[PDB]
């Protein structure tokens, strides 16, 4: 058992939990994340969309390791990075590598209002019903303390008065003062 | 005594002016922490009084690494300055002398 | 407020709890939607 891990020096920003990725439901709701931390932390920051399933280590292991190594390139200039995964939906989902992300755990507080959401979606997403509630109950079935960051916020000001705030506190952390 | 004190406590002064010297350079590897520790008066500290304690899972951002037993860093914590990082062979050493 | 009382103990209080709840939470399901369709 080794006692130290090699991980990157700031780390990477993800969102999960508000059901499964890979609708329209769940993507849309993120894709307004992606856009308050685009220009608030405007010049600090490094937001990227991620392809190749990184819990791996489907894709190979060298397809993989050079997006890990990329990862591992954006920690060296002492900035935030963000990243777009489109395949993470569970908290031990990203254990198993050597990077620690940060869990920014979208919090729906209510389960009926996500199939009100389905059914505002059109019929596209009403043939996926009771899919999506699959992960969004075993999401909730995590304990809210493995994760980093819980948004339970209904408006978007107080999703995102949590969302800057935390890692200012988080930045603060990472950099001392002269 | 005094044969003894003439080469302990300039140590003490030439690691503390690595220590300064540390704080500026930008960090080159952070580690996740997996167990406990916090500094004790034996475990042959270089610069007594400026280490560092990290829990189970804590981050240390390493600046750079002072010698085969202590690494130079600071905790991912608001506030918290460099310390002195006990190496994993330092990590190996520090059980074993539990035992012997 | 003894009438007040027939009602809110009977099943009146969830009636206006959940449809303030479920319209707060209505609107900000559809501010994660405006954003995204927006930007």
């Amino acid at each position: 058992v080794p006692p130290y891990d090699v991980v990157p020096s700031m780390r990477p920003i993800i969102l999960v939990g508000p059901s499964l990725k890979g609708y329209e439901v769940t993507d849309m709701m993120q894709k307004a994340l992606f856009d308050f931390l685009k220009h608030l932390f405007d010049g600090r920051i490094s937001i990227t969309r991620v392809t190749a399933d990184i819990s791996l280590a489907r894709s190979s292991l060298a397809e993989v390791q050079s997006e890990i190594e990329r990862i591992f390139e954006l920690a060296r200039t002492l900035q935030l990075v963000a990243l777009d995964a489109d395949t993470i939906n569970h908290p031990a989902q990203l254990s198993k590598t050597s990077l620690a992300p940060i869990i920014v755990y979208i919090k729906i507080t209510s389960p009926k209002v996500l199939q009100r959401l389905i059914k505002s979606r059109g019929k596209s997403q009403s043939k996926h019903l009771n899919v999506q509630i699959a992960a969004s109950e075993k999401l909730a079935q995590c304990p809210p303390e493995m994760f980093d960051i819980i948004l339970d916020e209904n408006q978007l000001e107080d999703a995102c008065e949590h969302l800057a705030e935390y890692l200012e506190a988080y930045w603060k952390a990472t950099h001392p003062p002269s | 005594q005094g044969p003894h004190m003439a080469l302990r406590k300039e140590a003490e002064r030439q690691a503390l002016a690595q220590l300064e010297k540390a704080k500026t350079k930008p960090v080159a590897f952070a580690v996740r922490t997996n167990v406990g520790y916090n500094p004790s008066p034996g475990d042959e500290v270089p610069v007594e009084g400026v280490a560092i304690t990290f829990e189970p899972k804590d981050f240390l951002h390493i600046k750079e690494k002072y010698n085969n037993d202590w690494w130079i860093g600071r905790l991912v914590k608001e506030g918290c300055e460099v310390g002195f990082i006990p190496s994993p062979v330092k990590l190996d050493s520090l059980r074993l002398l539990q035992e012997q | 407020t003894k009438e007040r009382e027939k009602a809110k103990s009977r099943g009146t209080f969830q009636k206006l709890r959940e449809k303030q709840q479920l319209e707060e939470d209505l609107r900000g399901y559809m501010s994660w939607i405006t954003q995204g369709e927006v930007m």
